[PDB]
């Protein structure tokens, strides 16, 4: 094997046993404490990354257009002109409302979404994310609304209820004062995320241009593209196809701050546990000064068999390097357990102490997920030892340079 | 006949000011491959310093180690570590062995250090093993040996290489005739037939009678010079 | 003399002369502990900044705290506001509050009502445009909204708007019937914040008479506080009989709260840093003791009580504890309020302003003596294992 | 006649059962004030750990080493410490100085322990150090120093405090003859004045011999006491 395993024997030649021990503990519970910390919060983000992927973006409208001054006499036209825009998943149409939902002598304004079903179930995974109902056999001439399950609570309504809708429905005539009221049938609870369900009605879009009183147009056009990152030039290139009328909203504006602030938490996390494997490659800097002090008379023998300068260097970086190693693989075994088991972990100490982490309708998620990526545990264990053989380089040159007829003398 | 390495004039001083003493002066040695020359002289009276001094452990004041007229001293300390390690073996009196290493690790160290590969080195080591007379206690731990048994296993680790110079700094003070005489003879062969060259500094009279042509290194002086003939 | 563990703590410490390595290899202790209180500074009076910008944009628009009657309105004449004074409230002005739903022409949406006596400046009179203050006169329905909620619906200077109250519904033979009125727009006001998404303020009087109050009765008092992170307590103070105390927690309390959450978890998140700098302390000793047992014992052979080598050696501890406490406080400091002027030479993160630094010596107190205290607990174990340890087993 | 120091049944164990050797074991002392006591002996015999329990370091398995009336058992740490300050005086084998601190400050610790003004414990150190003879090298390093100057100081620190009882286990192993016989006689000079005991371990029978009054003690017993009168 290799020359090296010197130094082994120094890891193995350990005497004086009590409180010379407890240091090598102190110095693996530091890094252990760091990185199965740091690990954690990775993994915590990843989840978070993860969540946020399936759970919002996969439900909201990636792309909106809407006209400026009427409703579209060419919506067909311009979909159909944009559907085969490059880089470019779908496309549909929705009419956009705004009313009064009252029940149970509650009331709630609420925004309102007219969509076609058979396209809606393309243009995004909305229906796959109700809890129970006909999210297939949602359609037309039914006065049937899907309400998300917030407003359902706080309404206090339940499935098969009666509601009524009130628009205003302004008319240049006398008609605009006394909006129009309607009654309903709700259908189905949406439950997608803390934020999201309290605003979201869902209505027929046939049945949505029926109420209106408005004619075979619609509101706005909503996309989905393949790549989401870069919707904003892809958005604005597909509204540089059709009329100049549109005004183009991208979701990136409303909610890149969630990806921003994802890898801001990242580097914070990622700095100060450099900082933590720092102050550990201290401590490891600390005891090979004592190994060296203690076996001065062992590297003099080593140097009179007519070793080199740099084989004694050698040997205290692999020592220096080996205790590094063995916290990393002691604080990376709990790192790979926790992760796992985290949510369950999480939802103990939630019950342990009587304090909710992330409800109440402020973050988007209520739990707290978690998703392992193995390349992130390979980059913070070579942190690690990077650390560690950073720290043990200088002892390594200061025990190169004593010589022993030097203090013998 | 000497050629190989040449002592002239070997001088040092190894204390702080006021109190610095000269200790040596005019220091220089005539030692011919092929001949056997032993130092005696007095516990205490300065020769452990020179005789450090002529390992290359620290660089002179004055005088030289001159090899076929190539310096040590212009030439880099890695060159020293070659010297040390395949053309001369060096002896502390003290055992200066290795707690941690068995026997086998011990005595192959400089192999080891020789960076050769292991079938060669280890057949080299169980050589020197069985010509020592140790086999029977191979890969146990050397610290709970009796003493005269760790001092010849430092004596056969100096000797594996078979380095031209072996300076061996009383190798038989800690050990009983029973095993000195043993060595004497195996040292004899070795030094007859592969020809090392030996320079070994002993006090007591009777065993430094023991060589053949014999020098006396007094109080930083060469004084005493007895030939045969 | 002083006494004597001062003076040998003190002089280990230092010395060694001869090769300037061993010292930096002593302070290392003490350079990390720096590290770690000069990140928990820093990020703690970023994070305050932050959290002082919010609350004078989120709490700093809306009535900070709310006194109101036990049953119905409150009548000026019981409680005046000479007679309402407190501790910590710096101004107190009556005021009437409500939930309300707008309907313009073309959308709906719900909105939160201010009914105000126009001679009193609000916090947002300096951001009102096109807008004379006095203007808003009882009965003709003079309401100023929001630019986001004017936005949103789309209507402007001259556009009239029905507000109604579901709450304040009466019973009649065609139902129950919602409060209803018309009401004129007389500006905008433009502050730039969450709050002007949903805040409108209209004439104090109309206000009372839209709930369907007896005339002349107000919703209650509004008190600005100097300090309203503090209204828990506050909420602890005795009050004036027949009243109930209502405070902003009902409706922004939770995100606040979650701000607050979210500060002590990276509260903890770096502090862990210095609990790491605390076990580098106890290696230090371990090498100390080490380094020093063969001269400790000729200590104990003098008349040094055990309880003074124990002193001798936590003096020491403490001694590396407070240098690196203060020097990283001190650091922390001077790299706090200035961090604005260092960071554009560099890339920024931000866009738009730099970055809010707001800096409470509170907290840099607390920081210190938690320091302080984990230093010592770090040095305590090693001296004591040194004092008990017997002579004769230290030298064989 | 002996009243200070008073020695009972001594006896010593430090390990498990078996293997336990009785170094001490019923071992009692007559220690006289004004007397000089020596021990002589081997290394190894039982010289130590002897020795240092008189200074109440450790606590024997059985018997007890009263001073004036107080047995060690009873008495406190604080106490014991206040009579390793005031009353007994030892010396190590080693030198065992301090080398964070320099020679004047070092051997004017237990004063400053004593916890008096200055300006008597630095008058009292100059004295010490005139008695010394090292008035040059007052506040040199002690690293930059040799052995038998810096054994010597610690003999110094020892006696400053005036102990009644001057404990020494070999002290002069570092010093040479010329400079022996000026401490001897600083010795002897405290002894006539002050009249401190001197209990002096050597290996060489020339000066244990020129005591007073001598035990010997060869395998842990007490085998030879003679005294001049």
């Amino acid at each position: 094997p290799l020359s090296l395993l010197i130094g082994l024997r120094f890891s193995r030649g350990r005497r004086r046993g009590g409180m010379v021990s407890l240091i090598s503990v102190i110095s693996t519970i530091g890094i252990a404490l760091g990185v199965a910390v740091l690990i954690v919060g990775l993994s915590a983000m990843n989840g978070f990354e993860r969540e946020l992927n399936n759970r919002i973006l996969a439900v909201v409208p990636h792309g909106e257009i809407e006209a400026v001054d009427q409703p579209w006499t060419n919506w067909q036209e311009a979909l159909d002109h944009v559907q085969k825009v490059p880089g470019i998943a779908a496309a549909a149409p929705y009419i956009n409302f705004t009313g009064l939902v009252e029940s149970g002598a509650n009331l709630r304004a609420i925004q309102v979404k007219g969509v076609n079903p058979q396209q809606e179930q393309r243009l995004s995974a909305l229906p796959s994310f109700v809890q129970g109902d006909a999210w297939r056999n949602f359609k037309a001439g039914e006065q049937q609304i899907i309400i998300g399950k917030g407003v359902a609570d706080a309404l206090k309504v339940k499935q098969g209820d009666w509601v009524s809708i009130m628009i205003p429905n302004s008319n240049p005539e006398h008609k605009l004062m006394q909006p129009k009221r309607v009654r309903l049938h709700v259908a189905g609870i949406l439950q997608l995320s803390g934020q999201l369900d309290h605003s979201f009605a869902m209505i027929p879009l046939a049945d949505a241009q029926q109420y209106l009183d408005m004619g075979s147009s619609v509101s706005g056009i909503a996309l989905k593209m393949t790549d989401v990152f870069n919707a904003n030039k892809l958005v604005r290139d597909a509204g540089e196809v059709t009329n100049s009328y549109v005004y183009i909203k991208s979701w990136i504006g409303t909610y890149g701050y969630m990806y921003r602030d994802i890898q801001m938490i990242r580097a914070i996390m990622y700095l100060a546990m450099v900082l933590v494997i720092g102050v550990a490659c201290f401590n490891i800097v600390s005891t090979l000064v004592m190994a060296v002090k203690d076996k001065s008379g062992d590297i003099a023998v080593l140097r009179t068999l007519g070793a080199k300068d740099g084989l004694i260097r050698a040997i205290f970086v692999w020592y220096g390097l080996l205790a590094g190693l063995f916290g990393s693989l002691c604080g990376v075994i709990i790192g790979v357990v926790v992760s796992l088991q985290l949510t369950p972990i999480i939802e103990w100490i939630e019950k342990l102490i009587g304090h909710q982490f992330l409800s109440s309708d402020i973050y988007f998620i209520d739990f707290l997920p978690s998703e392992l990526h193995w390349l992130d545990v390979f980059y913070v264990l070579v942190t690690a030892l990077l650390l560690s053989l950073l720290a043990s380089w200088y002892p390594a040159r200061r025990a190169s340079n004593i010589d022993p007829a030097r203090v013998l003398s | 006949n000497k050629i190989l390495l040449q002592c002239d004039n070997l001088c040092k001083r190894y204390q702080e000011g006021s109190v610095q003493t000269d200790v040596l002066h005019n220091v220089s040695f005539s030692v011919g491959e092929g001949e056997m020359m032993a130092i005696v002289g007095s516990s205490g009276s300065g020769k452990s310093t020179l005789l450090h001094l002529l390992g290359g452990l620290d660089t002179p004041t004055s005088g030289d180690v001159i090899f076929n007229g190539q310096p040590m001293s212009k030439l880099s300390s890695a060159a020293k570590a070659e010297l040390r390690n395949q053309k001369l073996g060096f002896i502390y009196q003290f055992h200066h062995l290795l707690p941690d290493f068995t026997a086998l690790e011990n005595v192959a160290m400089p192999l080891l250090i020789g960076k050769k590969k292991p079938a060669e080195i280890n057949s080299r080591a169980l050589e020197m093993l069985k010509a020592v007379g140790l086999d029977h206690r191979a890969n146990h731990r050397p610290s709970e040996l009796s003493g005269g048994e760790r001092q010849r296993v430092a004596i056969a680790r100096a000797l594996v290489n078979n380095p031209r110079l072996v300076l061996a700094d009383e190798p038989t003070g800690n050990l009983d005739a029973r095993n000195a005489d043993s060595i004497f003879q195996l040292l004899g062969e070795l030094n007859r037939l592969q020809g090392t060259a030996f320079l070994v500094v002993t006090h007591d009279l009777q065993l430094a009678k023991r060589m053949s042509r014999q020098l006396e290194m007094r109080d930083g002086r060469l004084t005493a010079e007895l030939s045969l003939m | 003399y002083q006494p004597v563990a001062l003076f040998i703590g003190l002089r280990y410490m230092r010395g060694r002369a001869a090769d300037r390595f061993g010292r930096f290899v002593s302070w290392l202790s003490t350079i990390g502990i720096t590290l770690g209180v000069m990140a928990l500074v820093t990020v703690l009076s970023v994070m305050n900044g932050f959290e002082r910008e919010l609350q004078n944009n989120i709490l700093g628009l809306m009535p900070q705290a709310i006194l109101s009657s036990e049953h119905g309105s409150l009548n000026p004449q019981q409680l005046p506001e000479t007679a309402v004074k407190l501790d910590g409230v710096n101004r107190v002005a009556p005021i009437t509050t409500g939930d309300v739903v707008l309907q313009s022409a073309r959308s709906v949406a719900v909105g939160v009502m201010l009914g105000i006596d126009p001679a009193q400046k609000d916090p947002l009179t300096p951001y009102l445009v096109n807008v004379k203050q006095t203007d808003l006169e009882p009965g003709k329905y003079n309401v100023i909204l929001g630019e986001q909620l004017a936005s949103q619906l789309g209507v402007n200077r001259g556009d009239q708007i029905r507000v109604m109250v579901p709450s304040a519904s009466q019973f009649t033979p065609m139902g129950r019937i919602p409060s209803q009125r018309l009401f004129n727009v007389i500006g905008t006001f433009a502050a730039n914040s969450e709050v002007d998404g949903y805040e409108m303020l209209v004439n104090i009087e109309d206000a009372s008479r839209l709930m369907r109050y007896p005339a002349g009765n107000i919703t209650g008092w509004r008190l600005w506080l100097d300090e309203p992170l503090k209204v828990d307590s506050l909420s602890q103070q005795k009050l004036p009989e027949g009243s109930k105390w209502q405070d902003w927690r009902d409706r922004k309390g939770e995100l606040f709260q979650a701000v607050r959450m979210e500060k002590n978890m990276m509260g903890l998140l770096l502090s862990l840093i210095v609990a790491v700098a605390a076990f580098n302390i106890i290696t230090s000793l371990g090498l100390m003791v080490m380094e020093k047992q063969g001269e400790v014992a000729i200590l104990q052979t003098q008349g040094l009580t055990p309880r003074q080598i124990m002193m001798v050696f936590m003096v020491q501890g403490a001694s590396a504890g407070i240098i690196g406490a203060i020097l990283g406080a001190a650091l922390g400091a001077l790299l706090a309020s200035q961090l604005n002027n260092l960071m554009p030479i560099i890339g920024v993160l931000l866009d738009g302003a730099a970055l809010p630094v707001a800096i409470e010596p509170l907290q840099v107190i607390v920081i210190a003596l938690v320091a302080m205290a984990i230093a010592l607990l770090s040095t305590l174990y090693p001296s004591w294992r040194a004092a008990a340890t017997q002579p004769a087993e230290a030298l064989r």
